[PDB]
């Protein structure tokens, strides 16, 4: 926060303007509100609920990322590390502190900012931010088959059915080179 | 074709290239239709950064010039290139306020809307203010103030205190308190009563409770913290 | 006055106005007269920075191009700004290549400098042929080559093995193979022979032997781990 | 190093253009060559030895800082941390963790640019550097009387005689408020 003159002084602030962050913990309320929206209206599920949601934005917010319009969030990305190929049903909640996959949890845009190419920015950007992470060679995500089409834009690669399980709901599997 | 110039600009805005992506918005605005949410964002964006860019180098050229103590010349090297950014900074702020003036307050039909452009206004006036010198910036500072009012006025009417942009508002305005008044104590009032008060209507637990502002928020303490 | 654009340039690098600080080196090149080693890495680096920018928003509006799928919808749109961007570019790479050609490489007296405004010519044809269109290509890339070339040539004979300049040199001339030229043997040779030979010096822990050039070193041989 | 497309790749390299960054132990070298003109030249004595200068650069880098032409060192600032208000024999080959005072041991431009003002552009640098890290709030310095009115252009005051002495050199301690 640069003070030109002034060294250790931080720099007062003002409202800024369209920025990529990582989540915090008190950012869990405003994503449990979009999965409420996004994922709990039309099947009954989400991917993270609040408490799931601050555990990983307290554990690991450097494998997290959202676009803030202005100061308000209208998209995030949740995810941990996984060690293992393939994802399992014990990995939803779980991070692996060794692990080389950066494992997307959620990804969620607000339905007032979709369809314009934002959501897009944000998963390039994230794939960015975690690529650059030493450790992280790959990212893995699950979703419903027509999101597939969609994931592969970005180098996702169909892997089968994935062994996880949420509610009475079945995903596809998705893997991504990185490093 | 305004698709291609909201196109474009959020082409340029990627690129990086914010001059750019502001006068793509330019001439959206100048087509006299009132702008979309993303084509607003898209305007303020592009603006907060094209001006934000000048500021920065204003107070580095400024702080090297107070500091060239003794050196006449060097002085004068930066005092006049000081001036030169200033003068490319004054543009800046005319233009938006001119596109304020002449299409986005007047078709501004919400509240939202009249409230987000006010602050705009108060905003590009406040730069304006933080250059000026001579009997001009007594004048430039009450426009300030009367557009940051005005919304903060609308605000309390007709917006939530967890809204983003009555929460927005409420920090931009309390740092013009703070560092163009010279009002700590009303800077601080102003801050705290719009933190408190979003708090409280969180403390409820309601679906309507935001909860969307959180750095906004977090942007408010943080201001307190330090003042 | 010289002097006074030096000011004012060492005042913008500070700044940040690259497009501003490179105006002011062009102008103290216009002079005719030999710049000193200080004028000489303003200058470069002023269009380093002001090149980079451009050579940015290109990578990414280029990766959004191909990328974008459908039709020749919005496909159009960031040809044509990519376009605008390689205009932009590309009399950027003129202006330096002209002023290299009129005063810089002409005024070389000594090797050193000779070499470093040999490469700095390889650089900018690079640069120009990162964006060049079909046909210009073939001859851009043989003036990047050539210039290149002779001040490798030179580099060998006047400068010891650990020389930041020779060195430099060794990094973008590999490049230019790697890259341009699609020859990654070639490249990784000129690189590792580079890298090794500064080695060599340093290791018989003569006086003549430089450590300046770390950093270029590590450049090289993180290239070649890359490789 | 942005590779638009690919994420987890790093984009080669190629000469840089003037730069300022964090020393390794490797720049060592280089370092002490500065301080052989600089120091040992004139008092036959210099603040840092190799061995001492690559001790910091391994332990602590994070409290260093060079300012690079083009890929080539040519001004360093080496530090560490100190945690007492006046500098001691001792403090000269101590570094410690929990300390709140960024002790400058060393600061030199090479011969060939000096008088450029890039000393003090390095310095300043060097003060928002560390000022920025949360627990360093001051900088110390020792130096002799005719840098003393230099310095107080940073922020450093005069704190009296420093109990330090380098071989038969005496020094004033300089003493500069940060966050
Ligand atoms: C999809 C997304 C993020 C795109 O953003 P956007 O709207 O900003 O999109 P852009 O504008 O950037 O791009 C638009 C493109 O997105 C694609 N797209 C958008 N909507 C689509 C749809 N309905 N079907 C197929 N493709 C579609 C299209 O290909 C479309 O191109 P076209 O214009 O050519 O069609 C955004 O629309 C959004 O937040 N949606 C709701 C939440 C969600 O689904 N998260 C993804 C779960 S998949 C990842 C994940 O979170 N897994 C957890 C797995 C999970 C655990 N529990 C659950 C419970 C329920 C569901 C899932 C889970
Ligand atoms: C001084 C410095 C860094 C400025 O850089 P620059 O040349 O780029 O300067 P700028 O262009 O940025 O600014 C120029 C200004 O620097 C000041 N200045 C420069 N030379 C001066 C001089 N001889 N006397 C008084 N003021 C002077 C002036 O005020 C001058 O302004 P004027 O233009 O108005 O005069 C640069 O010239 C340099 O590397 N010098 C040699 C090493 C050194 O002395 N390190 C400081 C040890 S004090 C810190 C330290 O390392 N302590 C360890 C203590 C130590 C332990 N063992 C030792 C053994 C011997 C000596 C010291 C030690």
């Amino acid at each position: 926060s640069g003070i030109p003159g002034s060294p250790g002084r931080q720099r007062r602030h003002t409202l800024p303007a369209n920025e990529f962050r990582c989540l915090t913990p008190e950012d869990a309320a405003g994503v449990f509100e979009i999965e409420r929206e996004a994922f709990i209206s039309v099947s009954g599920n989400c991917p993270l609920n609040l408490d799931e949601v601050q555990h990983f934005l307290t554990l690991c917010p450097e494998l997290s990322l959202g676009w803030f319009v202005e100061g308000r969030l209208v998209a995030f990305i949740i995810g941990s590390l996984w060690d293992e190929e393939r994802l399992t049903q014990e990995s939803l909640a779980l991070h692996r502190p060794r692990g080389h996959s950066a494992h997307l949890h959620a990804l969620a845009v607000h339905r007032s900012f979709r369809q314009q190419g934002k959501g897009s920015v944000l998963l390039w950007r994230y794939l960015h931010h975690v690529g650059a992470q030493p450790a992280v060679r790959r990212a893995v995500l699950m979703c419903e088959d027509a999101l597939v089409p969609f994931y592969q834009r970005f180098g996702f690669h169909p892997a089968g059915p994935c062994a996880i399980v949420v509610g009475s709901l079945t995903f596809t599997e998705m893997h991504c080179s990185l490093r | 074709d305004k698709n291609e110039l909201v196109q474009k600009a959020k082409l340029a805005e990627q690129a990086e290239r914010y001059d750019d992506m502001a006068a793509c918005m330019k001439s959206v605005t100048e087509q006299g239709a009132e702008l979309s949410n993303e084509e607003r964002n898209l305007l303020s964006v592009a603006y907060k950064n094209v001006v934000g860019a000048r500021r920065s180098s204003w107070r580095v050229v400024s702080s090297i010039e107070q500091k060239t103590e003794g050196a006449e010349k060097k002085q004068q090297m930066a005092r006049e290139y000081r001036e030169k950014i200033e003068t490319e900074l004054r543009d800046i702020c005319n233009d938006v306020l001119s596109l304020l003036e002449k299409f986005l307050i007047p078709n501004a039909s919400q509240a939202e809307s009249k409230v987000f452009y006010l602050k705009m206004k108060g905003d590009y006036y406040r730069y304006l203010a933080e250059v000026a010198a001579g009997d001009d910036k007594k004048g430039i500072v009450d426009q300030s103030q009367q557009a940051y009012q005005e919304a903060f006025e609308i605000s309390k009417k007709e917006m939530q205190p967890t809204h983003p942009i009555r929460l927005g508002l409420a920090l931009n305005f309390s740092v013009f308190y703070y560092e163009i008044l010279n009002s700590p104590e009303k800077a601080c009032s102003l801050a705290k009563t719009a933190f408190d008060e979003a708090i409280a209507e969180l403390d409820t637990l309601s679906e309507e409770s935001y909860k969307d502002s959180t750095l906004i928020m977090q942007l408010l303490r943080d201001n307190l913290t330090l003042w």
